[PDB]
């Protein structure tokens, strides 16, 4: 294989629809060629061989590899490549995502004549697909069951509040459910600790929900963090909360893993309660651009686990080089078909065989002059956290839900009779801002934006 | 008030509209406390209780929400 | 606000506070000490000022408090930041609520280049609340009876494409020569050209056939990784039910629950847990963002875990060496003074929790063993892979001459001679009364260098 | 043959020594297949098949365990 | 479904059908297959032979069990209850699987190969 082409990078390949590919960024070492950098990610993938001196030791061989079967320079910088690999399906268990992460991402990334390297996409085929799970319950399931058409969902997190006892928690959490909000949800570092245990919290939250529930005439709800040492102490808490009749939990699938999120989705789709996912210790995996894990590797891998709602941050104020980016990846998973288009980060084109989708949660410091945006970005199949913008109106929890939820329904009625959302939120908010006092604090409070030109 | 989209101090991190405080005074009866002109059509009259601070005289920073300076869950977006 | 309130340079930190060291890099224009409280605080209750949490006077006992932030010398834009975190804000029992709690938001900070966690420090309040290892070192020598010596393992390379019956042969070949433990390979657990009953029930059998007949206790990790938690606990039952001595596990893709789930099973069974480090490259590879290989190897000792993949250092360079003895030092021990030569930032105090076995791997052959023997002590196993199966007569004769290599070169350190210069001298005066460590020595054509 | 590095090729990945072959040609037959001196007093020596490579000509490269190339897993996690 | 009985067509009859590779793979398949199967029983070479026990009705539990023996005993590797025999009034099941069960262990440790019966 000196001169020989390696047997694992076969340019003129063509990947059946039965293999998994993958899309790699690396940058060799000085000296090192791009080709054989290629086919030796290619080896370290899967039977760390060139040769066939152990393999072939007596029958056939050659189909439990990976194969580069394409190699091109990335625009814009030097001494940086994509490499595109497809692995067979005989390689992967049905229905585990730790085994194709821990056979892909295993002991590449350690490889010594590598500078750097990050997983940028990846293609499930249809036929792995369908051994998996997917979504407890989707998006349409979802909305029937809250009874919610036509808007966002709204929710709140009493963030900057630690050491706060279970009765003040549960009041808070009563003003701002019969103010208007939809969901309230818990801060994603709360657990059993010894100013507030777990199951008193639970049941003075459940008492507020009842009681704002039965005197308001609609659904809400709490995302209660069930994340636990154990798996006994997770379903213990999750046994519970379906007791007091809650619909909705909580979880993080990150530093709780990915067995023990497969567990939970199993036990929710079982017993009919919906599962929110909190992306925490991401930053830690995809931040740096030339090494880790992009996140819409991570957003499939949710998609296939299990999961209602994902955190996927908002975009009112980034690049169009990241904006771009972020609608792509969340256009991956709301969809059933993706086409492939680079400038959006898409590599492959996905189908996803009539499974369901997740919902985008956009979350972190927005108020009442986002509203316009925000209903136009990211559409109305989707849930918006205010987690200052509600809890810091001048007078009150219960004035701050009113004003959002009134910002809210203005907007998607004026977007719904015709009207422009880029040049003509600040008057669309103004003008609703009239007849009641609470919008006007708001507006008041906080200050606009003014992006640009006329548009974003 | 100042009309600083979201700035800090030239070097500093500390946000410049409420130098750190995390809190500023009322725009509507400038410190006051009494309201001073009827707002809507006569429910907020004057002579009464600001129909903003309540009657404080203080209020909270948009720009830097609560937090003495800028980036973090409370000030910026999450990615 | 001249004052910060949360960098407090001149505080001493409790005996019942958690520290933490980082390593940031911060933005054009930014200083160092705003930084370090910005650090500080987004780790915490993300606000400097008091108008929430002066609800009703019950302020900064929730809150972190940087008291060091010394720069790091050779580089520049880079510095040290000591954090000190108190201990009612951690539940007991759960590494996922230390993680989350400190390394939760703080990465993604925008002020920032980038951020890496280096050491942390378990007070002993907080360490008594775990459980520990199942066993530790002197009752997993004691369960196994081999006393005075490293311990042998062999990896099956030829991983895919192979059946059970294939597979349990070539487990009895090597296990039958001398060897200790076999192992399974990292990504074999239920594929469908082989399913894991088999696997199971034909390396029990020829573990059963090979230690009747040798008299010694033989091994065999059997992987248990499962999609979910019922699959886990399936596996486990079936390899206790057989009696197999020792499993595997990977604590980085199956999380953290997972791994104290299967911990306490373990201890609760009696059964040996070993500890496969899959996926690590992905977060600790740069020396600029991350987190440091050591603070993961403190939470493994916490949760759980009898065994440990550490990693050769027989090649290294320096300061990676002396880091990697540091970490080991960190494994093993019972008390480590704070030395920032080899990577210890903190003193550490275990109170009496037993230690974590290293185990090296990654293609070492027979000309190694000295090195090995006198780095890692006789407290480690030692992984083989084309070291013994790549033998020009089989198996068996690779087994034999990795284990007359090592006694020999133990029974060489125990007279009193010296390993570093005269190791290769020891290994060619023991390949005379014996063949295989002859044909190993004449294929292995590495007598690198010593001293 | 006895060079002391694992020794890519210039500026190429693939390992030297056996030239991505996976295997070298036996050094004690000679590539013959029979034994030449006498090694072991009383048990090998020339008449009979080679003492190493039991007469199969070829044994595994010395500097990679097979791999073909030096910086993989069975080769180099020698740090 | 009820495709068969439309009542505008004689005669109708399903020859074939294809499954996906995507419908395929949501099923478990054959427990063992063959490789399983031949590696257990360790019979490698030659295809597997087996007998019937046609005798059928009127036999107790002990003579269903010492034909089973001597069948066994002298080479067979499998034996077959007869398809219609379940749980009869002469012959239960629980005694039939106890008899056969012996007579098993006797010629499996007899011979030294691994006998079975259906």
């Amino acid at each position: 294989v000196k001169d020989y082409k390696l047997t694992y990078y076969t340019p003129d390949y063509t990947p059946k629809d039965t293999d998994l590919l993958a899309a790699f960024r690396f940058s060799p070492q000085p000296g090192v060629p791009a080709d054989e950098a290629g086919a030796a990610i290619a080896a370290e993938s899967s039977t760390g061989t060139w040769t066939t001196v152990w393999t072939d030791l007596l029958t056939d061989m050659d189909r439990y590899k990976g194969k580069c079967y394409h190699i091109e320079p990335v625009q814009g910088e030097e001494n940086s490549y994509f490499a595109f690999i497809a692995y067979p399906l005989d390689l992967f268990e049905e229905g585990s995502v730790t085994n194709i992460l821990t056979s892909i991402v295993g002991n590449v990334f350690g490889f010594k004549a590598i500078r750097s390297l990050r997983l940028e996409d990846i293609r499930f085929p249809v036929a792995l697909v369908k051994t998996f799970q997917g979504p407890p319950h989707g998006i349409q399931v979802e909305r029937d069951l809250l009874n919610k058409y036509g808007r966002p969902m709204l929710g709140c997190t009493i963030k900057p509040k630690l050491g706060l006892s279970a009765k003040n928690y549960g009041r808070a959490v009563y003003e701002c459910l019969r103010g208007g909000l939809d969901f309230t949800k818990d801060d994603e570092n709360i657990n059993s600790q010894p100013f507030q245990r777990w199951r008193d919290r639970f049941l003075f939250v459940a008492d507020a929900i009842h009681k704002s529930q039965a005197e308001t005439g609609e659904i809400k709800g709490h995302y209660l963090n069930v994340t636990a040492p154990t798996c006994e102490e997770m379903m213990k808490r999750a046994e519970f909360a379906k007791e007091l009749g809650m619909p909705i939990i909580m979880h993080d699938f990150l530093t709780a893993g990915f067995t023990a999120n497969t567990t939970l989705a199993k036990w929710c789709r079982d017993n009919g309660v919906l599962l929110h996912i909190h992306r925490a210790m991401h930053a830690v995996i995809d931040r740096q651009r030339n090494h880790g894990i992009h996140f819409r590797v991570l957003a499939k891998c949710l998609r296939l686990s299990g999961g209602d709602h994902l955190h996927s941050g908002t975009v009112v104020g980034k690049l169009e080089g990241d904006k771009a980016s972020t609608l792509g990846f969340v256009d991956l998973m709301r969809e059933d078909h993706i086409e492939a288009d680079r400038s959006r980060g898409v590599f492959f084109t996905q189908d996803w065989a009539s499974m369901p989708g997740v919902l985008p949660v956009a979350s972190g410091g927005i108020h009442v002059w986002h509203m316009p945006a925000l209903v136009e970005i990211f559409g109305d199949d989707s849930v918006l956290q205010f987690g200052g913008g509600t809890l810091g109106h001048p007078w009150g929890n219960a004035p701050g839900a009113t004003a959002n939820r009134v910002a809210l329904e203005a907007c998607v009625q004026a977007r719904n009779e015709g009207r422009d959302l880029y040049r003509e939120g600040g008057d669309i908010l103004r003008e609703a801002g009239k007849w009641s006092p609470e919008l006007a604090a708001a507006l008041d409070l906080w200050k606009e934006i003014k992006f640009e030109f006329e548009t974003m | 008030a100042n009309n600083n989209p979201q700035g800090t101090k030239p070097n500093s991190l500390v946000c410049a509209n409420c130098e750190g405080e995390g809190c500023v005074a009322c725009s509507q009866c400038k410190g006051g406390g009494v309201n001073l002109i009827d707002h809507f059509n006569g429910q907020f009259k004057a002579g009464a209780l600001c129909w903003l601070c309540r009657g404080k005289k203080e209020v909270l920073c948009g720009d830097c929400n609560g937090a003495g300076f800028i980036g973090g869950f409370l000030s910026t977006f999450d990615e």
